[PDB]
């Protein structure tokens, strides 16, 4: 059923999935980085020998595969034995200009940022790729949850840091085997972008959202009808001021994750979900996902990682 | 199509709350105080159960006693609000379903309802009614309460129905369908805030023209639905659902909706609805669930005037701006 739906979904799919040339300079650029951090750490094991950092994580778009036609912003995770600090930082970032240069003649820039617990890496293509590595450690979270240097990065950052890595395992394990699951959310992500009005919903929040609603059905679903569920679930008014709220699964703590939105975000994310589903059931979902009406394993977008 | 709309009631355990879920004791205590103000006084069912009573008799008699009366009556079922007990003030109008044993003539019809009138009159001379034909079948009346009495005949007799001579296939088969739905209902939706519902969905369609399509078959199977479709009762508060059901599109096309259960073989009940009244329906509980977040639910209860206005005009609730759901059906 929805085969029509479907149609559209797909073809819309198509149109905002990444190409092959933004792909793979996404994967050449994590590639990179990942065997570059990979030598940065093996580089550290031997001045202490005579640990540290104890891996390199995907998150984001690039780990959930929610990578889209114009995404110049990519995410890696540092792990670090200890509580990452100032003095760690200055030495990966500067070390790891003389480690890429055994992966690769390409030119990245690399630029630090203290404040944002993380190392910038930019690439010198039009336009150009922006990888994060945000650096952290869990002996993070146990500290938050109840004798060292002076120079600890922010708490903040890094607790952020964690919550991003554990979206990324959590995503992996739920979201990408649900079926329709990964390409509703990116044909969506895409719609949060087009309209403001649910701009509040980008990233997390809608992630999750389209994993419940379409997890909640009997049965597997096709694009067309997997949208469709999401759009009712919005338009019964789950995000409304008063009612469950989404709730958040990657907190240890009752968390909301869309606790942020405001009583007339609320109150306009939902009259607008409410139109487009019945738009959708009357046969004119291709306004709803802004096209003209017409007349596998999309999931992996690149490789997993070898060095990690 | 075997596509079931959301419903957060069927699936509650994938959406934990957050924070414990809002007192809603004012409006409990107001959908209890307005299923009060809609109830039928004293008064109103005594007057109802007395004739109910008299012309029941009445047929009872003529059914085994059928005398050297020329029309067999084979049974007699009590239907409709009244068997329910989904009854509102200022309608006391109780439903008798009679099946005739021959074709359902127009004279035949007349003849029924003349001798039954008078046989009430041959009892109690000093009590006035008023007996009136129609096309369904006849009615009776005394000064505060009517009974309908809808004919119909044995299926046997459906098959050989002559177009100009006998009642309409349609008014006969309606008469029927209502003996299986207050089967069903005593049977399935006999509980009391089942019951509670019904009646103030009623009230809601008649302050609402948006709900206007909506017949009292679906209404029951809505109400009961909303209350028992989920372990025990749903407290008659979270109503909600009703609305909340109808937001997502359970009377849309491409969803399961409600399968008739007086019919065969898998009959959506809002078919009946075309889909201009689809959308209407749907569009029109849009703007209400959105209403009743924003605390409006003494305006959408009705006691606090007319509130027609809330779903076709901007409303202002606490700064929050309301915006009518619009219609989205178009006319190919
Ligand atoms: O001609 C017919 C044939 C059959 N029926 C059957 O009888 C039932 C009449 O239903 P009502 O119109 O009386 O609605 P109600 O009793 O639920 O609520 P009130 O308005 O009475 O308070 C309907 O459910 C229909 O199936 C008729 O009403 N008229
Ligand atoms: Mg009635």
């Amino acid at each position: 059923i929805f085969v029509n739906d479907d149609r559209h979904v797909m073809a819309k799919h198509s149109s905002v999935y990444p190409t092959q040339e933004e792909l793979e300079a996404v994967q050449n650029m994590v590639s990179h980085t990942e065997r570059a951090l990979k030598a940065v750490s093996d580089w550290i094991d031997e001045q202490e020998k005579g640990r540290t950092l104890r891996g390199v994580m995907r998150v984001g778009l690039v780990a959930k595969g929610l990578l889209l036609k114009g995404d110049l912003d990519l995410e890696l995770v540092l792990l670090c034995k200890e509580k990452p600090t100032t003095a760690l930082l200055d030495k990966v970032a500067d070390n790891l200009a003389i480690q890429l240069t055994t992966v690769t003649e390409d030119k990245y820039e690399i630029l630090q940022s203290v404040d944002d617990a993380a190392i910038v890496i930019k690439n010198t293509k039009e336009p150009p790729l922006s990888l994060t590595i945000h650096l952290t450690s869990p002996v993070v979270r146990e500290e938050m949850e109840k004798n060292d240097p002076p120079d600890v990065l922010d708490r903040q950052k890094c607790l952020a840091a964690l919550a991003s890595l554990r979206h990324a395992k959590w995503f992996q394990a739920r979201a990408n085997g649900l079926k329709s699951c990964v390409i509703v959310i990116r044909v969506l992500r895409d719609l949060c972008t087009r309209v403001p009005t649910w701009g509040p919903l980008r990233g997390w929040p809608l992630e999750l959202l389209c994993e419940k609603s379409i997890g909640t059905a009997n049965r597997p679903m096709g694009a067309g009808e997997a949208l469709r569920r999401v759009l009712e679930c919005l338009a019964s008014g789950i995000v409304m001021p008063d009612g469950s709220g989404i709730y958040d699964p990657c907190e240890k703590e009752a968390t909301d994750a869309i606790g942020h939105l405001d009583r007339q975000q609320r109150e306009d994310i939902t009259q607008s979900a409410q139109h487009a589903l019945r738009l959708a059931a009357f046969g004119q979902l291709h306004k709803v996902l802004g096209m003209d009406p017409l007349p596998v394993d999309y999931t992996v977008q690149i490789p997993p990682s070898t060095t990690y | 199509g075997s596509h079931i709309p959301f419903d957060f009631y069927l699936c509650e355990m994938a959406f934990p709350r957050v924070k414990p879920a809002p007192d809603e004791t004012s409006f409990s205590e107001a959908l209890l105080k307005r299923n009060q103000d809609l109830a039928p006084n004293s008064a109103e069912q005594a007057s109802i159960l007395s004739l109910v009573t008299k012309i029941n008799n009445v047929i009872d008699n003529l059914i085994v006693a059928p005398g050297t009366f020329e029309v067999q009556i084979e049974e007699v079922r009590q239907v409709g609000s009244y068997k329910k007990g989904t009854m509102t003030t200022g309608h006391n109008v109780a439903d008798l379903v009679v099946i005739l044993k021959i074709l359902p003539t127009l004279e035949a019809v007349a003849a029924l309802g003349n001798k039954v009138v008078e046989s009430l009159r041959a009892q109690d001379p000093s009590e006035v009614l008023t007996m009136l034909t129609n096309e369904t079948g006849f009615e009776i009346s005394s000064s505060d309460a009517t009974v309908k009495i809808l004919i119909t005949t044995v299926p046997p007799n459906l098959r050989k129905l002559d177009p100009e001579l006998h009642l309409d296939i349609k008014v006969l088969q309606s008469a029927l369908a209502a003996i299986r739905h207050a089967r069903w209902f005593e049977e399935n939706a006999s509980q009391s805030t089942v019951k509670v519902l019904i009646r103030l969905l009623k009230d809601l369609r008649i302050r609402f023209p948006g709900f206007e399509p909506l017949t009292p078959w679906i209404l029951d199977l809505l109400g009961h639905y909303a209350v028992m479709n989920n372990r025990q009762p749903l407290a008659l508060n979270v109503y909600r659902r009703c609305l909340q059901i109808l937001a997502a599109g359970l009377f849309l096309p491409g969803s399961v909706g409600i399968t008739d259960p007086c019919e065969s073989g898998n009959f959506r009940v809002h078919t009946v609805m075309t889909l201009e009244q689809q959308d209407m329906v749907c569009y029109t509980a849009q703007t209400l669930v959105r209403i009743l977040s924003h605390g409006g639910f003494r305006k959408i209860l009705g006691q606090e005037g007319d509130a027609s206005y809330l779903a076709s005009e901007i409303s202002t609730w606490d700064g929050v701006i309301v915006t009518p759901s619009e219609k989205a059906y178009e006319k190919p």
